């Protein structure tokens, strides 16, 4: 209740994508929201979380200088910045939101979730 | 004191020996009401021997549930007041309603936590901080559920951890012990553990053992 | 002369949603927790759902969680199971009782018990 996430797709590496996760009320300006990346049936694995503020922000050392996350508490959106896009960057992205404000890198502590947009990397 | 031109009084009445309870303002009451042999269920009409409304009942060995309020009835068909065992449980009811106790309550000078009757253990917050109620025998043969002396010393308790000082109270708030930094949960004295948590809008690790990562 | 009378069982399909009555009369029941249970065929009844009159207290089954819903009217003394999100599994008799006289709701210790009234899901 409600997350709403876009701006993935297919793109060349070296290249560069921001995905949005779009909120339904303003209550969600209350806590630190994450994104979330899986492989095909494999794990949700962490990729970033942002303090509630906006003013802290923790990252998996894989998409560390590469990826920064942010938010717009005034639109009530989160942002995940991909730059330097490798292959291996391919995944569905959920980006999701935790009330406990515990356990940010676990994916089951986690209460509400976006859809998920595919990103897909080439090689061309 | 005086009776009605139906009749109607004030407080415990006996009609025809049958038990009633009237209010001070002469309307009868329908519940667990105290008179001179003890708490006695005054019933809705027809819950047992087709009792007329507002007759006390009989009403042996169980649980009664009005409202959100929990009585137990022994075999006099009186409701149990103070510290009762029911299948070898301890309950407690509070002397003054007949009502199962809820939160926290001082019992001849020992502390105890109470969810619907039953003394709850574990770290709970009393008016003078959060207490550890423990399980019978922990320390000086204490009875379950009581506070007990428990001082400077780490607990482990349902997977959380918790500090106390020297005051038996549990700590809160940021606080370094042995050189280490925790953070305890102002809400439930649990110790911020095992990843990642925002406390003032600014996201931090914490070890498994709760020791925050500089 | 206390009876507790279902209604609005009958046949219902997945994803659908029924909602069950239970309507007691010989006395009020205006204080009195009520509940509904359930008996799957072959298998032995079970608890579904408990709330107090106030409605502050309720109780439900861990296969019911979210999809069922207690709820009453003490002016009319009557419960209410509402079933939404219906699953094969959901088909049995469903019995209200009420009173509850042990120490806890799950436990099938109710002074008063209706006849039950069938329900059935489909695919």
């Amino acid at each position: 209740v409600k997350l709403e996430e876009s701006g993935g797709g297919l793109v060349q590496a070296g290249g560069s994508l921001r995905l949005s996760c779009a909120a339904s009320e303003r209550t969600f300006s209350r806590y630190p929201v994450a994104w979330f990346r899986q492989a095909p049936g494999a794990e949700r694995e962490f990729v970033a979380v942002i303090s509630s503020t906006g003013t802290s922000t923790y990252y998996a050392d894989s998409v560390k200088g590469r990826f920064t996350i942010s938010r717009d508490n005034a639109k009530v959106t989160v942002y995940l910045q991909m730059n330097n896009l490798k292959r291996e960057d391919t995944a569905v992205y959920f980006c999701a939101v935790n009330s406990q404000r515990t356990r940010l890198q676990d994916p089951n502590e986690y209460d509400y979730w976006g859809q998920g947009t595919q990103v897909t990397v080439s090689s061309h | 004191y005086f009776n009605t031109n139906s009749i109607a009084s004030t407080g415990y009445t006996i009609i025809n020996d049958k038990h009633f309870y009237f209010n001070t303002d002469g309307i009868m009451q329908i519940g667990v009401f105290k008179g001179p042999d003890g708490f006695e269920y005054f019933a809705p009409a027809n819950t047992d021997a087709n009792n007329i409304e507002g007759q006390a009942i009989r009403y042996q060995n169980r649980f009664l549930y009005l409202h959100d309020n929990i009585y137990y009835f022994g075999n006099n068909s009186k409701a149990a007041t103070g510290w009762v065992t029911i299948d070898g449980r301890r309950y407690y009811f509070e002397p003054n309603t007949a009502i199962g106790a809820n939160g926290y309550k001082i019992i001849d000078n020992k502390n105890f936590y109470f969810r619907n009757g039953l003394p709850q253990i574990g770290v709970f917050k009393g008016p003078n901080g959060f207490e550890y109620f423990a399980p019978a025998n922990t320390d000086a043969n204490n009875i379950d559920g009581q506070a007990i002396r428990y001082q400077n010393r780490f607990l482990h308790l349902l997977g959380n951890i918790y500090y106390f000082g020297n005051n038996s109270k549990a700590v809160t708030g940021w606080q370094t012990i042995n050189g280490n930094m925790y953070y305890f949960m102002p809400d439930t004295a649990m110790a911020a553990a095992g990843g990642l948590f925002e406390i003032d809008g600014v996201i931090y690790f914490f070890g498994v053992d709760g020791v925050k990562a500089p | 002369q206390v009876q507790l009378v279902e209604s609005g069982g009958g046949l219902a399909q997945a994803g659908g949603s029924l909602r069950l009555s239970c309507a007691a009369s010989g006395r009020t029941f205006s204080m009195d927790p009520m509940a509904w249970f359930r008996q799957p065929p072959g298998k032995e009844r079970e608890f579904v759902a408990a709330g107090s009159s106030t409605g502050r207290t309720t109780y439900y089954a861990d296969s019911v969680k979210g999809r069922f819903t207690i709820s009453r009217d003490n002016a009319k003394n009557t419960v209410y199971l509402q079933m939404n999100s219906l699953k094969p599994e959901d088909t049995a008799v469903y019995y209200c009782a009420a009173a509850p006289y042990g120490a806890n709701w799950y436990r099938d210790e109710y002074a008063y018990w209706g006849q039950g009234t069938q329900v059935t899901v489909s695919s």
